[PDB]
């Protein structure tokens, strides 16, 4: 059954390039989102922001941090900020919804 | 040798296969890289109030001090005991509810920065004289 | 992966490029080059 | 942030609110689910599922107005290009060249344990973009005029 | 009238035109210039023009440098080459 | 304090709290409790 | 040394007295790109140990 | 390295090895002018607290070490011949007798072409010794070494200039170091890629 | 029929195959006069040497790649590499390097008949007979690199040349090809052999210092390369 | 003196500058007192070169150039339109 | 005056919405509606605009209704939501201006003291922007064209409203620079090589067209005055522009070289971290 099993690999070849095709079209896609999400946390930033003074991290990606207002908030940090500057209780931009860290 | 031999030459596109497979990886690196910035729709969410527990009672109630304002009893979260919360612990209070939230540690005033125990001296024992 | 195959066909270096360019001259020794100049 | 809500009867409460005939639909309602402030508000209302009309002609106009006209879309002049340029390409490389000490600590270390070592310093596509772009006003310099 | 090419023309021809001796027009051609009405290039090699900004009362003729003479013609080149970047790099447009 | 293996807490300070302006209790009650919260611990004071 | 900072400026008749030669890109790559092979270098050792 | 390394002229103590301070100090200013640059000389042992004491003594020795920064080309020439029968002699200079004087003459014939991109060869005549056709065949020879960075004219008999590293042989001096550089990488990947 | 029958097989998986591959195609060029070409193709060659080739080996290598920088005219010094095996075969050729930057016959003749041994078994002695007709050319070449414009006169005294109108005809094979234009005058101007100017990696360069960087880019495909094979 | 003239003689700028051309090297040197600048002149083709002192690279030459003849270019076709209306009116 | 007329989106989606409000008659083949912005400064910004109904005929462009109680009560009505809210203009489709709409133009002129046109097209086409902005005036042309009253084309741009993209742009969307060079050139040579190409071909048709048809090949100064700008280059033979060779051909040269060296170095750390990322990291059989 050579001949048959030429037919054979011949199609698993066929179906492995229509499938190869699709993975990379995906990818493309994935990274055009990867960009509009990475814009997106930029924007959480840009927005006015009331000013805080941190006080201190429980963990990573959260805070304890006094605002102007004063009033200690269970914040969380933003991903992008160098964690170093963070520890200094110095001044932290908060966004005025949800007070976190920006 | 016709139909015997280019079945073989059909093994040789099969390592497109092992392509496919470097390429489903990238597919899964970028969903993993998108899906932190998913995970980062999480910091949307308003931070719980910061305040100091006076003292606790039974049947999951607190008594919590706000740091701005006055002493609120609130009901406990299932995630912490009422044993686990003490006097003079600075819990989080759900921005809402009020709820307990989480135990924040660091409960401590100004004198935190006299520890002085961080950037410990240079080793002097040997230097020390007679 | 050893070629074989032709075996049928500073300390000691580095100034020997050097040495070699004036090693045919260098026999006024530099003293008569100056002579030289003397008699022009 | 805009959501739309109708309220729910006392009388009709005995009986089930919203009965469904399609599982899909509800599931997409659940996607929204309730808000915190609103859950405290809930009763006697019932959130309703709000989606933008069809938009055709009129997602084209915006459409047609947002990369040309909201993004700049000059088009006739759409294509600083080599005035500032040198100052950046300096800068971004001299950047690259304290980051790259970096990697070169990486693959110095023996890193039995892994550990960071500020790698994907990157700036490599930035520097990419930025000089293809510029070297493309060649097109500009003797194909688009003369 | 002349943009580049002809617009570049000897001292003699400049002579003529200030209705001057050609020695003289060294000296006239300097006092034709100081009037400055269009700022320009100009250079005394031929005492050719090829100079920048002009401003006509009004183009000559039917204004011919405005159709293929001149305009018109090289914008169609123009196109032919953007198809050109078009065909070098079709999959990047995507 | 280099030598120690305990938490070192250095308190060479003056009196900036008790019933001044300042905070309660600071310089003393407080010190010994951030002391009991780390077990081994070592207090220099330079007075 | 330093000086008027122009070479043998004596023909000419119209004076080339200047000195421009501090290009950053020049030096910035000349240094990263020996600093850059040291990875290479590393690099080398790092693959081939674990190759052989 | 020994240029470097003779740094400490202030306590060399008075050490067996040297003859005498005196026989450090003529070893310090003759190997460090080869290896020293202008810059340096001057700060190091032209202005040089110890060396200059050292040097009163020696007349030649100081009108050699002066001579080059003073730019006074005809004595060092007549001097740098002194220096080379006293190389010859002394041991453990023998060996590099002939690599020290031509390297002094590459270094000598740098420093007057650097300020004149154009150099008539009667000038360097007399500058230095007078028959122009010993400058001619020494400017032939060290600029076919590469050394002399600069191209020699016949008929006008003017020397002209080379190009400047920072002018253009900054493309060169990328490209150099890319060779080796991209070199390497073809190797390697072909051990991985196998 | 070596020529003809080059086909793909750019893996070079093995290197040391590419390398074999160079060797006996530098050989080639070498035998066929592409001496220019030969001389990169043997630097490629010698590049790839993994293996030890400590005795009689990579010396052969050497060996070809000397002696055609020596056909071009351009001298090779020893120092640069002098592996100590490339050094007992070298005794001849480092002394023959010498002859050919010394004036006298009588010492290539010398060092011909001393010499002719080993270098026959090497079987580039074609090209050092081919050599001895060439020690001229190195001369020229030195010239041209140090005199912008020399006298025809001066050539003839440098070269040895028998008489001047012999120095003009020497001029004439000096232009031969990839050298600076003579463009001798043929009177007062003689050897004017004007280099080319404006050679400052500027305009007249432009295609000379961006297409070095094309190159260099180029090598840019390792990146796609590895990256595919995971 | 600036203008944007090229080969304008050296010696017919000392007759235009009122001085004499055997103490003009002096004279110039009042322009050096001066201390304008330096357009450029050639005194050994005896010519002033009175168009650009110190030449910078060129590229804002090219961005104005380019900016310029593009806005030209729209605001032609901008008032194009009307024009092409107006036959269009009595057509 | 009307120095530049940003129209505001939602205006610009309200002309489109009105031509679909009216999209059951074709026979209008235009929508009109009064046009309502600030006058902050020089600068016109259309705000929220209302559409009155009007009829257009084809019987000499005569027969034009526009209702006065509904520009009156709507106006009134609107200004009463927006204090900064007043007559500006008005707008309408219809890309070929009517002969009637100076006739209009005169009865809006008399309702806002500098009103202006804004021919905004319902169905958008490409290149430049949807809204096309004429003032008519009266005055006496300097050479001495009869009468001299006509719409004069006026500047104009886009509002700025926040919120607006996500009924529409959410779908798409591509900002970032990875597109830059790799089809923004292409728009700029498919529009400048074709688009530009096409009003300077209708002025070179214009030289016997505009003559047939045209108001004339030498007329409107700016015909051969900004085409003569446009010429700011000369257009033809030695140009001295890209063949100044000593001048821009030498500094494209370098700057070309400045940034093609950096390529070089820029090959060499993408190589490298490709080398670590699969020699190495891929290379872990464990």
């Amino acid at each position: 059954d050579l001949y048959s099993r030429y037919k054979k690999l011949q199609q698993e070849l066929e179906f492995l390039e229509v499938q190869e095709e699709y993975i990379k079209d995906e990818q493309k896609n994935l990274k055009k989102e990867f960009l509009h999400a990475q814009e997106e946390v930029k924007r959480i930033q840009s927005i006015p922001l009331v000013i805080g003074q941190f006080l201190e991290a429980v963990d990573q990606n959260t805070a304890i941090v006094g605002s102007t207002t004063g009033s200690n908030y269970y914040v969380r940090i933003l991903s992008t900020i160098d964690r170093e500057l963070l520890k200094p209780n110095a001044s932290v931009a908060l966004h005025k919804h949800s007070n976190a860290l920006v | 040798y016709l139909s015997k031999i280019e079945e073989l030459q059909l093994i040789v596109n099969d390592k497109s296969q092992n392509l496919r497979r470097l390429q489903a990886q990238r597919n899964e690196l970028n969903a993993k890289v998108r899906l932190l910035r998913e995970e980062l729709q999480l910091l949307q969410e308003q931070g719980s109030y910061v305040g100091e527990v006076v003292r606790a009672m039974d049947k999951k109630k607190v008594l919590v001090k706000v740091h701005p304002e006055g002493k609120f009893v609130v009901d406990v979260d299932k995630n912490i005991d009422i044993n686990d919360v003490t006097p003079n612990c600075r819990v989080a209070l759900r921005n809402d509810s009020y709820t307990l939230h989480k135990i924040l540690p660091n409960k401590v005033d100004p004198l935190v920065s006299l520890m002085m125990v961080e950037k410990v001296p240079d080793s002097t024992y040997e230097m020390i004289g007679g | 992966m050893s070629e074989k195959k032709q075996p049928v066909d500073e300390d000691n270096w580095d100034d020997d490029n050097v040495e070699d360019d004036f090693s045919n001259q260098l026999r006024a020794e530099l003293e008569k080059h100056g002579y030289k100049m003397e008699t022009s | 942030v805009i959501d739309a809500f109708r309220l729910i009867n006392a009388n009709m409460m005995v009986l089930g609110h919203e009965p469904r005939q399609t599982t899909s639909n509800l599931g997409h309602l659940n996607k929204p689910s309730i808000q915190a402030l609103i859950h405290g508000l809930n009763r006697h209302y019932y959130s309703i599922t709000i989606n933008y009309r069809k938009n055709e002609l009129e997602q084209k106009m915006l459409l047609n107005l947002h990369k040309k006209s909201w993004m700049e879309g000059l088009t006739l002049q759409d294509y600083v290009v080599k005035e500032m340029l040198e100052l950046a390409k300096n800068y971004n490389k001299a950047v690259e060249e304290e980051d790259k000490m970096t990697p070169e600590q990486l693959a110095i270390k023996n890193v039995g344990k892994q550990d960071p070592k500020r790698h994907l310093e990157e700036h490599v596509d930035v520097l990419m973009t930025s000089n293809i772009v510029q070297c493309l006003a060649a097109m500009l310099d003797t194909v688009v005029f003369k | 009238t002349r943009p580049a090419n002809h617009r570049q023309l000897t001292f003699e021809e400049i002579a003529k035109s200030a209705k001057i001796t050609v020695n003289e027009v060294e000296l006239l051609v300097m006092k034709a210039l100081s009037v400055g009405l269009v700022k320009g290039s100009i250079d005394e090699v031929d005492k050719r023009v090829h100079m920048t900004w002009v401003q006509p009362r009004v183009l000559d003729l039917q204004q011919i440098k405005g159709m293929k003479d001149r305009l018109e013609f090289w914008c169609t080149d123009v196109k032919s080459m953007e198809m050109l970047v078009e065909h070098q790099a079709h999959d990047i447009l995507t | 304090a280099h030598h120690t293996d305990c938490t070192f807490i250095r308190v060479s300070g003056s009196e900036l709290v008790q019933k001044f302006i300042g905070e309660g209790a600071r310089m003393v009650r407080e010190l010994f409790v951030m002391a009991r919260e780390h077990a081994p611990s070592i207090i220099f004071m330079d007075e | 040394d330093k000086k008027f900072h122009g070479i043998l400026d004596q023909g000419e008749g119209v004076l080339i007295i200047f000195d421009e030669p501090p290009v950053d890109k020049t030096y910035e790559a000349a240094l990263e790109t020996i600093q850059n092979m040291s990875k290479v270098v590393d690099s080398l050792y790092n693959k081939a140990k674990k190759l052989t | 390295q020994a240029a470097e390394l003779f740094l400490d002229t202030v306590s060399t103590f008075t050490s067996y090895e040297l003859m005498d301070y005196k026989t450090f100090v003529t070893y310090t200013v003759y190997v460090s002018m080869i290896a020293l640059e202008r810059p340096d000389l001057r700060e190091k042992v032209i202005k040089g607290a110890e060396i200059l004491e050292v040097l009163h003594s020696l007349p030649a020795v100081r009108q050699y070490l002066f001579s080059l920064y003073e730019c006074r080309y005809s004595v060092f020439f007549q001097s740098l011949a002194v220096v080379e029968q006293e190389m010859k002699k002394d041991w453990l200079f023998a060996p590099h007798y002939r690599y020290y004087v031509r390297e002094m003459r590459i270094h000598a014939y740098s420093q007057l072409l650097e300020s004149y991109r154009s150099l008539t060869l009667g000038y360097m005549a007399e500058a230095f010794g007078v028959g122009v056709e010993f400058i001619d065949q020494e400017l032939s020879r060290f600029i076919a070494a590469g050394r002399l960075h600069c191209k020699i004219d016949k008929v006008n008999e003017i020397v002209e200039t080379n190009r400047p590293d920072s002018k253009n042989w900054q493309y060169q001096e990328t490209i150099k170091k890319g060779d080796l550089l991209l070199n390497r990488v073809q190797k390697l990947s072909r051990v991985i890629n196998m | 029929e070596k020529l003809v029958s080059k086909s793909v097989f750019p893996e070079q998986a093995n290197n040391n195959e590419w390398a074999r591959y160079l060797y006996y195609t530098g050989r080639i060029k070498a035998i066929q006069l592409e001496y220019s070409e030969a001389r990169r193709t043997m630097t490629n060659a010698l590049r790839k040497a993994p293996q030890h080739t400590a005795v009689g080996f990579k010396q052969t290598v050497h060996k070809l790649l000397i002696v055609v920088e020596l056909l071009l005219g351009e001298i090779p010094d020893r120092l640069q590499f002098r592996q100590p095996s490339l050094k007992r075969s070298l005794m001849p050729y480092f002394l023959l390097t010498q002859a050919v930057r010394t004036g006298n016959l009588a010492k290539f003749n010398q060092v011909l008949d001393q010499f002719g041994e080993k270098f026959q078994a090497d079987g580039t002695y074609t090209l050092i007979i081919r050599l001895r007709h060439n020690v001229i050319k190195t001369g020229v070449r030195m010239i041209s690199l140090s005199y912008s414009r020399i006298s025809l006169a001066d050539i003839a005294q440098k070269l040895q040349l028998d008489s001047p109108e012999d120095a003009e005809f020497i001029v004439a094979k000096a232009i031969r090809d990839g050298v600076i234009e003579a463009s001798i005058n043929h009177e007062k101007g003689y050897v004017q052999s004007k280099e080319m100017i404006d050679i400052y990696s500027t305009r007249e360069p432009q295609l000379a210092f961006h297409q070095r960087i094309s190159f260099c880019l180029d090598i840019h495909n390792m990146s796609v390369k590895a990256m595919r094979f995971p | 003196m600036a203008k944007y003239y090229t080969r304008i003689t050296m010696k017919r700028m000392a007759q235009l500058l009122d001085l004499s051309v055997d103490e003009s090297e002096a004279f110039l040197s009042n322009l050096v007192v001066n201390k304008t600048i330096f357009a450029k002149v050639d005194r050994l083709a005896g010519i002033i070169n009175f168009q650009r002192p110190k030449d910078p690279n060129n590229l804002l030459n090219d961005w104005s150039q380019k900016l310029n003849s593009l806005m030209s270019l729209v605001n032609k076709t901008t008032h194009l339109i009307a024009k092409e209306e107006m036959i269009h009116n009595l057509q | 005056a009307v120095q530049k007329v940003v129209v505001h989106p939602l205006v610009l989606l309200s002309v489109v919405d009105h031509f679909n409000r009216i999209g059951k008659v074709g026979n209008q083949k235009r929508v009109v509606g009064v046009l309502l912005g600030s006058w902050q400064k020089k600068v016109l910004d259309v705000s929220n605009s209302f559409a009155v109904p009007f009829d257009e005929d084809d019987k000499d462009d005569s027969v034009w209704f526009l209702d006065h109680d509904y520009l009156e009560n709507m106006y009134g009505m609107f200004k009463k939501v927006n204090a900064r809210e007043r007559i500006v203009g008005w707008y309408h489709t219809g890309p070929k201006l009517h002969k009637n709409d100076i006739a209009i133009n005169e009865l809006m002129k008399r309702y806002c003291p500098n009103s202006v046109l804004v021919i905004i097209d319902v169905k958008p086409k490409d290149l430049g922007l949807p809204t096309e902005a004429y003032i008519s005036v009266e005055e006496v042309h300097d050479d001495g064209t009869p009468t001299s009253k006509t719409f004069e084309h006026v500047t104009s741009e886009i509002g700025a409203e926040e919120a607006e993209e996500v009924g529409v742009e959410h779908l798409l969307r591509d900002i970032k620079d990875t597109t830059v060079g790799t089809l923004s050139q292409r728009i700029t040579n498919q529009v400048h090589g074709l688009k530009g190409l096409n009003s300077k071909l209708l002025d070179i048709r214009s030289y016997l067209e505009k003559v047939a048809t045209g108001k004339l090949p030498i007329n409107h100064q700016i015909i051969y005055q900004l085409q003569d700008v446009f010429n700011l280059l000369p257009d033809v033979s030695l140009q001295e522009f890209v063949k100044a060779f000593y001048l821009k051909t030498n500094d494209q040269m370098v700057v070309v070289y400045l940034a093609s060296l950096i390529r070089s170095v820029v090959a060499l750390h993408n190589l490298i971290n490709n080398k670590i990322a699969n020699r190495d990291a891929e290379k872990k059989e464990g």
